[PDB]
C-alpha cells in the first residue's frame, strides 16, 4: 500500500529509542556488532517488539512477504547513521525474527497456516550441495542493448517475462553471464523428531530452502528449529497429476536455531 | 605503520607500536575496536588482508583522504608524517623506514667458553650479508630480508602478549623489573639487537600516554649453556606531545657494583648497559640495585 | 576492443628490468623450439601500469582473448606462414583462497587455490576456426571463435528467407584444440571434522594437457566461472574453474 511511509518512520524509533533495564538500548548496541563481524544480519526479538507496538505484531503474521521488504529497506538507514560508508559492503541487510509459538511439532499445517510465519522443530535428514541462483534476470535481447536494466526473478517462480517491443519489436532474449548478482542456495529436508511422535505413525518429510546466509549451518543429525514462512511452489507441481490440482509446499527459511 | 608496502593493511595494524600503545591490542577488549575502524573507513575484511600490491586502484588513490576524516576519534592523529621513497624504475617503491627494518632483520638470522666465540663468528660473518644488500644491484638479497623481518615481529608479539597476561612485572619503588625464564623460541634472544626490539615494545606499551609513573625497566632473559642471563637496562620515553634530554643512569650506578663483589660478570660490549651474569649471582646482585639509588 | 591492444603491445616490447629484457627473449626462444606460448608474471603488469590490471581484474573474460591477439601481431615482427593464436599462461602469489569458502561473490574473478588432484579424463576436441556453408544458398563463410567462457555461448546464425538454421559445419577445413577435465580435492589438513572433503572440476587448454599425474599437490590460478547444463532445483547453475596456468611444485 501507500501507507508504508507511515510505517517507515514509526518503527525506526524501535531501533533507536527502545531501551530496557537502565539504559543500553539493545538495538543501538547491536549495529555496532555488525561491521566488526561484517555479517548483514540484524537479530530482532519478537517479545521485545510485541510489548511496545501490538499493531506491527499483527502485521508479521498476516503477510510477511511484503512486510519484510519495508522492514529491510529502513534497516539499511539505521546503520547508515553509524557506519556512513556501508553502501559498498553487501549493500543489503535482511532480518532475523525470533520466537513466535505457532505449530507444535510438524503436522498442524492446514490451509489456515498459509503464507504466515511458522515456527517448527525437526531433524535434518539430508542436504544437497551449494549452488548459485540467478536473482537478477538480465536479457540477451538482440534489438535492444545487452545491459537492459535490472529485472527481478527471485523466487521459486521462474517468471515468464517475455521481451516484447524492446527496441523496435519483440527481440529474442536469453540469459548471459554478465554483471548480475548471484546468491547461494541449498535445499535441506527435515522430518519429525523421534521424541514427540504419536503412537504408530511414520514420520513425515518436508523440504526447506535456505538462502544466502544460512548455508552450512546444518549437519545431518541435529535438532534444528526453523522459523520460516510457508508457500505454494509451482514449476513442476505433480506434472503427471492434472486431474488432481495438487500443489507443492516448501518452507522458505528465515532463521535457524540449534538444540535448546 | 610497519611495512605497508610489502604486507597487507590488517597485518600492519597489529605489529605496530603507536597503534598498540593506544588501542592495547594484547588483550581481547582491544581487538574488537580494530575492526570497528574498518567499518567506518569503508574497507571490507577480505580486501584488508590482501597484500598491498593487489588492492584496487580506487583505494590506494584514496588513502591520504580516509586517514584524516575517521582517524581523529581513536586518538591516532600522529600517524601521517613526511617520509622518503626511492623507486629504481620499474621495480617499485621502498620507503626509508621499510629499509632499516630489513637491515635490522638481516643482522641476526639468515646465515663452554669456546661455545661462546663460535656464536660471535656467526654475527661477524652475518655483517657482510647486509653490507652487500645495501647496494642497488642485488634485490634478490633484499627480498630475503623482508620475509625474514615479518617472522621476527611475529615471534616478539607472541611473547609480549604472554607477559601481559601472567603479569610478571614487579612494580618496585625505584624501577620496574621483568625476568623471563620460560617460554617459546628463547634461542633468538642472545642477540643484543633482539632484546632492544622487545624492550622497545614494552616501554611504549606500559609507559604510555596514561600517566602511571616514569620508571626505567630492567630486562633479563635466559637460555641454557652456562646460564648467561643477558640483562639490559632501558630508558623511559615521552608520548610525542621534549625538555629533559639526560635520560640515562645505568652506566655509573651499575659500575660501582661490579667492582664491589665482582661476582662472575663480564663487560664485553660497545655499550655499558648490557652484561651477562651467572645464574647463582642474580639474586644477591639485584638487591644492591635498590641500595644507593642514584635516580 | 580498440587501442587496448596498443597499451599491451607496448608492454611486451618495452618492459625491461636492469639490463636484459624478458618478454622479447621469452617470445623468441619459444618459437624456435615450436612451443607457442608465453609466461607472464603478474607482478610485472602492475609495476608498469595500474590501469591495465584494473581492467583485467574486473572483467577478465573479455580481455584475455584480446591479449592473445596482441601477441600474434608481435610474433610477425620477429619471424619475418602458419602461426596460430598464442596462449597466455600467468602465475603470481597474492594469497591463497581455501577451497571451502568460495562464495557467490567470486564469479568471474582471478582466484588461486590449492589441493590434491583425484582423477583426469580423456582428451577431446573443441573448435576454434570452422567453415560454414548453407545447404540451399551455398554461401560460404568462416566463424572464428577464440573466447572461452562449455556447452554453447557462440553458435550458428539463422540467416546469411531460408529455413530454421540452414547451416552445416564442413569438417575438411578447420582447426581444433584439446581439453582435459580434471578434478580437484581440498587438502585434508583443513579438516572437515563433521564434513566430507568436497571437490571441483576444472578444464585445461591446449598446452597444459598431460602435465600432472593423479596424486600431487598443486597450486592453480584460474577464473571461477559458471555453466548451466542439465547433464534438482529451479534456475540452478554449477561451478567450475577455467584453469589458465597451473603452477605445480617439483613433482618429486
Amino acid at each position: 500500500p501507500n501507507v508504508s511511509r507511515t510505517i517507515a518512520r514509526e518503527l525506526k524509533s524501535f531501533l533507536l529509542e527502545y531501551t530496557d533495564e537502565t539504559g543500553r538500548s539493545v538495538y543501538g548496541a547491536r549495529i555496532r556488532t555488525l561491521g566488526e563481524m561484517n555479517s548483514e544480519s540484524l537479530e530482532v526479538n519478537y517479545r521485545h517488539l510485541a510489548e511496545s507496538k501490538a499493531i506491527l505484531a499483527l502485521f508479521l503474521a498476516k503477510c510477511p512477504e511484503e512486510m519484510l521488504k519495508i522492514f529491510d529497506l529502513v534497516a539499511m538507514e539505521a546503520t547508515e547513521l553509524h557506519y556512513p560508508d556501508y553502501a559498498r559492503i553487501h549493500s543489503e541487510i535482511h532480518v532475523r525474527i525470533s520466537d513466535f509459538p505457532t505449530i507444535y511439532s510438524l503436522r498442524e499445517l492446514r490451509e489456515s497456516n498459509l503464507s504466515s510465519l511458522v515456527r517448527v522443530t525437526g531433524v535434518v535428514t539430508r542436504r544437497t550441495g551449494v549452488f548459485p541462483q540467478l536473482k537478477y534476470v538480465k536479457f540477451n535481447c538482440l534489438k535492444c542493448g545487452s545491459i537492459l536494466g535490472p529485472f527481478f526473478q527471485d523466487s521459486n517462480e521462474e517468471i515468464r517475462i517475455s521481451f516484447c517491443t524492446n527496441c523496435k519489436s519483440k527481440g529474442p532474449f536469453r540469459v548471459n553471464g554478465e554483471k548480475t548478482v548471484y546468491r547461494n542456495y541449498q535445499r535441506v529436508t527435515l522430518q519429525e523428531a523421534p521424541g514427540t511422535v504419536p503412537p504408530g505413525r511414520l514420520p513425515r518429510h518436508r523440504e526447506v530452502i535456505l538462502l544466502a546466509d544460512l548455508v552450512d549451518v546444518s549437519k545431518p543429525g541435529e535438532e534444528v528449529e526453523v522459523t520460516g514462512i510457508y508457500k505454494n511452489n509451482y514449476d513442476g507441481n505433480l506434472n503427471a497429476k492434472n486431474g488432481f490440482p495438487v500443489f507443492a509446499t516448501i518452507i522458505e527459511a528465515n532463521s535457524i536455531k540449534r538444540r535448546e | 605503520l610497519f611495512l605497508l608496502r610489502h604486507s597487507s593493511l590488517y597485518d600492519s595494524f597489529y605489529y605496530s607500536n603507536y597503534v598498540n600503545a593506544k588501542l592495547s591490542l594484547w588483550n581481547e577488549n582491544g581487538k574488537k575496536r580494530l575492526h570497528k575502524m574498518f567499518a567506518r573507513m569503508g574497507i571490507p575484511l577480505s580486501t584488508a588482508q590482501e597484500t598491498w600490491l593487489y588492492m584496487d586502484h580506487s583505494i590506494k588513490r584514496e588513502l591520504g583522504i580516509i586517514f584524516d576524516k575517521n582517524l581523529d576519534r581513536y586518538g591516532l592523529q600522529d600517524i601521517i608524517r613526511d617520509g622518503f621513497v626511492r623507486t629504481l624504475g620499474y621495480r617499485g617503491s621502498i620507503s626509508a623506514s621499510e629499509f632499516v627494518e630489513a637491515l635490522t632483520a638481516l643482522l641476526e638470522v639468515g646465515n663452554s667458553a669456546q661455545k661462546l666465540t663460535n656464536l660471535r663468528k656467526r654475527w661477524v660473518s652475518n655483517f657482510w650479508l647486509s653490507w652487500d644488500a645495501l647496494d642497488d644491484r642485488k634485490v634478490e638479497l633484499l627480498n630475503r630480508g623482508i620475509q625474514l623481518a615479518q617472522d621476527l615481529q611475529r615471534a616478539i608479539f607472541n611473547t609480549g602478549v604472554a607477559i601481559l597476561e601472567k603479569k610478571l612485572i614487579k612494580h618496585l619503588r625505584i624501577y620496574r623489573l621483568c625476568v623471563l625464564q620460560d617460554g617459546p623460541d628463547l634461542d633468538l634472544y642472545r642477540n643484543p639487537l633482539t632484546l632492544l626490539r622487545l624492550g622497545n615494545w614494552l616501554i611504549e606499551c606500559c609507559a604510555e600516554s596514561e600517566d602511571k609513573q616514569l620508571l626505567p625497566m630492567v630486562l633479563a632473559s635466559i637460555d641454557e649453556n652456562t646460564d648467561t642471563y643477558l640483562v639490559a637496562g632501558l630508558t623511559p620515553r615521552y608520548p610525542r606531545g621534549t625538555k629533559k634530554p639526560i635520560l640515562n643512569n645505568f652506566s655509573m650506578a651499575f659500575q660501582q657494583i661490579t667492582a664491589e663483589t665482582d661476582a662472575k660478570v663480564r663487560i664485553d660490549n660497545f655499550e655499558s648497559s648490557i652484561i651477562e651474569i651467572r645464574r647463582e649471582d642474580l639474586s644477591p646482585f639485584l638487591e644492591k640495585l635498590t641500595l644507593s639509588g642514584l635516580l | 576492443n580498440t587501442e587496448i591492444i596498443k597499451s599491451f603491445k607496448n608492454f611486451i616490447l618495452e618492459f625491461r628490468l636492469d639490463s636484459q629484457f624478458i618478454y622479447r627473449d621469452q617470445l623468441r626462444n619459444n618459437i624456435l623450439v615450436k612451443n607457442y606460448s608465453l609466461t607472464v608474471n603478474m607482478e610485472h603488469l602492475i609495476g608498469y601500469n595500474e590501469d591495465i590490471y584494473k581492467k583485467l581484474s574486473d572483467e577478465p573474460s573479455d580481455i584475455i582473448p584480446l591479449f592473445e591477439t596482441a601477441i600474434t601481431q608481435v610474433a610477425k615482427r620477429i619471424s619475418i606462414n602458419s602461426l596460430p593464436t598464442f596462449q597466455l599462461i600467468l602465475n603470481s602469489n597474492a594469497n591463497q583462497i581455501p577451497l571451502r569458502d568460495l562464495d557467490s561473490e567470486h564469479v568471474s574473478k582471478i582466484v588461486r587455490l590449492s589441493g590434491i588432484i583425484i582423477s583426469t579424463s580423456v582428451l577431446s576436441s573443441r573448435a576454434t576456426y570452422l567453415s560454414i556453408m548453407c545447404r540451399n544458398c551455398r554461401h560460404t563463410t568462416s566463424i572464428t571463435i577464440n573466447n572461452f567462457n562449455t556447452g554453447n555461448t557462440v553458435s550458428l546464425p539463422r540467416s546469411c528467407n531460408c529455413g530454421p538454421d540452414p547451416y552445416i559445419i564442413i569438417h575438411e577445413s578447420s582447426k581444433f584444440i584439446d581439453q582435459q577435465f580434471l578434478k580437484l580435492q581440498e587438502i585434508p589438513e583443513l579438516v572437515p571434522v563433521g564434513e566430507m572433503p568436497r571437490n571441483l572440476t576444472m578444464t585445461c587448454d591446449r598446452y597444459l594437457t598431460n602435465k600432472v599425474i593423479p596424486g600431487t599437490r598443486v597450486t592453480i590460478v584460474g577464473i571461477y566461472s559458471i555453466y548451466n547444463s542439465k547433464n534438482s532445483g529451479v534456475a540452478i547453475r554449477t561451478p567450475y574453474i577455467k584453469i589458465l596456468g597451473i603452477q605445480s611444485d617439483v613433482e618429486t
